[PDB]
């Protein structure tokens, strides 16, 4: 899922 | 255009967690696929383009364990879908390119 981190 | 389910939306946001900026930039996504982080979508819901605002999201709707994720985001840009990001469900460059996954 984003934001991708 | 407000923010809702199949709208493309694109958001400049800054991520913080106690405290510190932990991501910042800007990102699109197809609105209502289960493709942004929850209780960010949740947050987004119904805000207008131009809008900018802060959401505090807890980790049961998303980095340590049960912190708050802290976002400052603005709406840049929304817009309708077209079919071919309805289908793949997911947001698609603004240069077409057609193609499957
Ligand atoms: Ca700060
Ligand atoms: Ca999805
Ligand atoms: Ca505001
Ligand atoms: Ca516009
Ligand atoms: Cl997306
Ligand atoms: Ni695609």
């Amino acid at each position: 899922m984003k934001p991708f981190i | 255009m407000k923010v809702g389910q199949d709208k493309v939306v694109t958001i400049r946001y800054t991520l913080q967690v106690e405290g510190e900026v932990l991501d910042q930039g800007e990102l699109s996504y197809l609105h209502g696929h289960r493709n942004l982080i929850p209780g960010l979508e949740e947050a987004l819901e119904g805000r207008e383009e131009g809008e900018a605002f802060q959401a505090h999201v807890p980790a049961e709707k998303a980095i340590p364990p049960h912190a708050t994720l802290d976002f400052q985001v603005e709406v840049v840009k929304v817009r309708e879908a077209t079919p071919e990001e309805l289908l793949h469900g997911h947001a698609h460059p603004s240069g077409h390119h057609h193609h499957h996954h």
